[PDB]
């Protein structure tokens, strides 16, 4: 179920899911799993705005185990492509693309909460047929781990060499590590 | 006998940027001192009278256009209001208002009601709005358009002169509206989004989609110009309404150079103003281009850039002005961009 | 008492229609090929009226009627030359008094009647296209002098051209 | 002729916490002399109407600024008031009867109006006043005529005018022009209950668009460009209010009790207690005599029938009401 | 289904959901397992009671036998950040993580019906694969464990050692008890 509210308004009271209320202000969220529809239902959100006002910064709430990394890198391209910076906020969690997604958003415009906790690894595949067919999708997967490696070193400034080793397997990051490694710019403890 | 040439030469000095509107508005007003002078008594006669309906964007000047050519203009002009009215005798306001504040302005003279010509701005707030199973009928929408056709076209209606000292007078005089002109105009909301759709291109929320990124960088004014009257139909008006209003001007904007022109070469400018309030005590006063372009982004800022500049202005040399009897043996006077953040005081030179 | 009534039309057409139903036995009627506006108005009784709002001791005090027919883009042209009150001889006259004559050919009328069809205003919304052409020419006239004669062509309707001034 | 540095000092003995005010008035007072003195013919012509309108907080001390300048300035004054509600001429006439008869000497002198709020766009006398700004000539019968007719045209473009009233709702109007959105998210921030939603700092932002959302015709705007804001009061000023002025509340009971042969004192731990309670009434000074008789009250009320009592102190309690003021023998 | 009730204003009557109603008040209803989706809505519905009124009190009714953990980390670091005391309630049952969003609320502004009862025990995991990746995902949940307990012991005012003791099986706490254990302040039995 999703509650309703009121806006109260010049012309009159304009009733809003609580969804619809946070659009109207630039905020989109990304929950659950990330797949071909979640993801093209936020890439017309996110132009949307665009058209409202291209000066205003948007901000991405992000709370996601991952999910499939041909959908995610739709996002990637959206937010670099449009003028507005996007900022990016972890809550919960954020796996391997909901990390990458979050290192993308505009440089100082990052923020993690306290508590929450990043995960990466390298990408996952699989195949069955003939031995020709497994050498095809091999290499294909191999380019997408070499490509997800270069663009997460451009946003967080490290070395290729680095993140080639540390996304070998599973690398959980608290949110004061996230800092140090330069994924995220600060952390949003209390209201100033 | 005022020749267009003459009065747009004279409009010139206190108009800048536009152009097109000084044409429309100069063959309008010629014509109507011509039709009320000439008598008309011809084989043809009753001759038509083309009303002038005014677009622009907010803060633009139409009010100073009115206004200015109403002080070097020998009639009366008088500045309504659309939004007051409400038709069948509602509580806002009956529609022989805007008659008898005309009177006022010329000293309750029937012949010199006619000379005169009204202004009425915020036209547009009472488009038609179009909700179906609210009220169907709207006082604010279309019902007050039909109350004004009348008055436009021309009718007498009953006005008491003066108001009346008490019931003793109890008299009305009539006044005749078709030789009177009316300006209605008013800035537009959302008409831009409407002629994109059918005349420029596929524009609009996707990637090949023509974006707003021009939203100041370019003026949306050269979209006005291709408006017609069935692009008026889509906004609320009625086309009865329209038909009363043939003539059309785009007034398409105001620009951050104009407003470096607005403060030097009108007569009427601010820089003016407090040049002769200081040459007066033997000082001179002297504003920089820096000066200005510093104006002109924080009058952008906020609302109504075009009517803020007093402010700016006026708190810039209100420190100074304090002092400026107090100081002796000070000839001149120096502004700065800095100045008009407030980070710095104004140069004084002795 | 008269006044131009909205949406008529469609209550006429309700009417005037005979009606079907939609299943296999009840007959379907082919009716209202086109919407023959003037002739429709014409076949208007009372009691349409009162679906559209009117009360009916209003209309019984009121027994006649009069339907008008929508002008077409021929009528135009002949409102523009037989009245005497004509927009064209307004100009005309204008003009008499400043030493000049005015000329109408036919071709530029006939672009007119098209172009006041195609703003939905009628007959008001005629004077809407003549200023736009005549604008250029009205601003410098009076400071024009020697000029005897002024013509207005087709071509200065769509604005490719200017209207051709003879000097005498 | 007076500077605007002189001018202050006199005006700072009976004006306090409004110094912002006193620069806007002494400038627009200095321009205007000078304008009505200059030649008027040097090529900065047709020389904007230099007219200013006072914000009204309720209460503020208006009609004080009004009163300190007419006594100090020579020219003749007059108190109009918008209740005539149309007869503008009275009011002219007026100034007349104080100058006698001297249209010159009237031609100098400056006119205050008081709620000028009460004429707003509520339902029009605001569009005769516009012929009255700008310049006309009204008739005047002299002296009112013995028996049954001629009247006197004096000039009004040159005199200057002071249009202010007590404005209601003005905050709230400006609140939404002013508070540009509301954010929602982490990053954005939250306004509180009151932190720039005073009337401190709210009316230097004013511009003339706001009025007109008043109600206010934009050519009644237009004669006024210049503005200044009034402050409506401080802990400060009313514990100055009650001790500086010779007409204060405090002397005028010290007086009355004078003649019962009974004194009474006010400490400044008192009064400081007393400012807090002034401002939780938003009436200003005028709703202070409430807070001083209510506690007043039970002790006149039993004071004659009380005996040998030489002197009464009043202590910070009193005002609290919690302790009866101690009696001196 | 979901009734619908009307309520009376000056402008006129209005039909609102009984959660939407209630969301007027400052009034979020946690009702079931802790999941991404659930989770993400009542974020979105604290900012939008801070925008609306950032100085009144928030009430949060908890009845929900928990869930994931990483859900609700993330909506008590919101608790933490906006300005507003969140009040929480305890009706039917708290468990580990419903125990966590309980204690955490405003310090003096916590309460436990008569009958609640709230249960905390240890963080719940496992994983599948190599011994390299048990190692890490193992040290990550250690640090959630420890994490978690830090916080427990600095709201309810207990020593770590405690909470570590306390914490290492299921533990049944009675609406009493809670309060000698300082979880939470008082019990609402009755209206005063
Ligand atoms: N051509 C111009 N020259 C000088 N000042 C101008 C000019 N156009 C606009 N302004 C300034 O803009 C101010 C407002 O002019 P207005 O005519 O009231 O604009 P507006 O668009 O009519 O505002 P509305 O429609 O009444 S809300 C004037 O007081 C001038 O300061
Ligand atoms: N700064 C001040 N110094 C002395 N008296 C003041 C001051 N401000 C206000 N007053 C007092 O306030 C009264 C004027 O109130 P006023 O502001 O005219 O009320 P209103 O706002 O309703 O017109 C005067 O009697 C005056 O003694």
């Amino acid at each position: 179920l999703v509650p309703m509210v009121i806006e109260q308004t010049s012309r009159g009271e304009r009733s809003f899911d609580i969804y619809s209320r946070l659009l109207k202000e630039r905020v989109i969220f990304l929950t659950g799993q990330v797949e071909d529809h979640m993801a093209n239902l936020i890439v017309a959100q996110m132009l949307f705005l665009e058209a409202e006002n291209p000066e205003k910064d948007i901000y991405l709430y992000i709370n996601s185990p991952g999910g499939v990394i041909t959908a995610g890198m739709s996002i990637y391209d959206t937010m670099q492509f449009i003028k507005p910076d996007v900022s990016t906020i972890c809550m919960g969690q954020a796996a391997s693309m909901g990390a990458f997604l979050l290192t993308a958003g505009a440089k100082g415009k990052r923020f993690c909460l306290p508590n929450s906790r990043v995960m990466i690894h390298q990408p996952l595949g699989g195949y069955q047929g003939q031995a020709t067919d497994i050498e095809i999708h091999a290499r294909e997967i191999l380019k997408v781990k070499g490509r997800m490696n270069e663009l997460m070193a451009l946003h967080t400034g490290q070395s290729l060499e680095q993140i080639e080793r540390d996304t070998e397997r599973d690398r959980f990051l608290s949110a004061p590590e996230a800092v140090e490694y330069g994924l995220v710019d600060s952390i949003l403890t209390h209201r100033n | 006998l005022p020749t267009p040439h003459e009065i747009r030469n004279h409009l010139d000095d206190y108009v800048i940027g536009q152009e097109q509107a000084k044409k429309v508005l100069a063959v309008a007003v010629y014509n109507h001192y011509k039709r009320l002078r000439n008598g008309d008594t011809s084989n043809g006669v009753e001759l038509g009278k083309s009303n002038i309906l005014l677009i622009g964007p907010t803060g633009s000047g139409k009010t100073l256009l009115a206004e200015t050519l109403a002080r070097l203009l020998d009639v009366p002009f008088t500045m309504a209001d659309a939004t007051t009215l409400t038709e069948a005798g509602y509580v806002g306001e009956d529609v022989e208002n805007i008659i008898q504040k005309l009177l006022q302005k010329s000293d309750y003279d029937v012949q010199k009601a006619q000379r005169g010509i009204v202004y009425i701005d915020q036209i547009d707030k009472i488009s038609r709005k179009s909700d179906n199973p609210s009220i169907t009928r709207d006082v604010s929408g279309e019902g007050v358009q039909q109350a004004l056709l009348k008055l436009i076209e021309g009718t007498v209606a009953a006005v008491p002169p003066q108001g009346g000292r008490k019931h003793p007078q109890q008299e009305f005089l009539q006044v005749d509206t078709s030789k009177i002109l009316f300006i209605c105009g008013g800035a537009f909301a959302g008409l831009d989004k409407v002629i994109s759709h059918r005349v420029e291109t596929g524009s609009g929320i996707g990637f090949g989609a023509t974006v707003k990124a021009k939203s100041d960088k370019a003026s949306e004014g050269e979209l006005l110009a291709q408006v017609e009257p069935e692009d008026l139909i889509k906004f609320g008006l009625i086309p009865e309404f329209i038909g009363r209003l043939p003539v059309v001007a785009t007034l398409n904007e105001l620009s951050e150079e104009a407003l470096i022109q607005i403060l030097k070469e009108p007569k009427n400018a601010l820089t003016k103003q407090y040049q002769a309030l200081f040459n007066l005590e033997g000082v001179d006063l002297e504003f920089r281009d820096e000066a200005l372009d510093a104006i002109a982004k924080k009058a952008m800022a906020r609302k109504t850039g075009a009517r803020g500049l007093r402010s700016i202005v006026e708190a810039a040399l209100l420190d100074t002005m304090y002092d400026l009897p107090s100081m002796e043996d000070v000839e001149k006077v120096v502004i700065d961009e800095s100045v008009i953040d407030g980070q710095s005081e104004p140069l004084l030179i002795y | 008492c008269g006044g131009a009534f909205a949406g008529l039309d469609k209550v006429i057409s309700h009417r005037v229609e005979t009606g079907s139903g939609i299943g296999f036995g009840a007959t379907v009627k082919a009716k209202s090929d086109k919407a023959s506006e003037g002739e429709l108005l014409a076949q208007v009784e009372p009691e349409d009226l009162i679906k559209f709002g009117l009360i009916p001791e209003f209309i019984g005090r009121l027994p006649v009627v009069a339907t008008l027919n929508e002008l077409s883009e021929e009528a135009l042209i002949q409102i523009l030359k037989e009245p005497k009150n004509a927009l064209t001889k307004q100009y005309q006259a204008l003009f008499n008094l400043e030493g000049v004559d005015l000329e109408f050919r036919d071709e530029a009328l006939d672009a007119i009647a098209k172009k006041a069809m195609a703003r939905k205003t009628g007959a008001r919304g005629l004077r809407s296209i003549v200023e736009a052409a005549l604008l250029d020419t009205m601003y410098d006239l009076p400071s024009m002098e020697d000029v005897e004669k002024v013509v207005i062509d087709e071509s200065v309707i769509d604005g490719q051209s200017e209207p051709l001034l003879i000097y005498g």
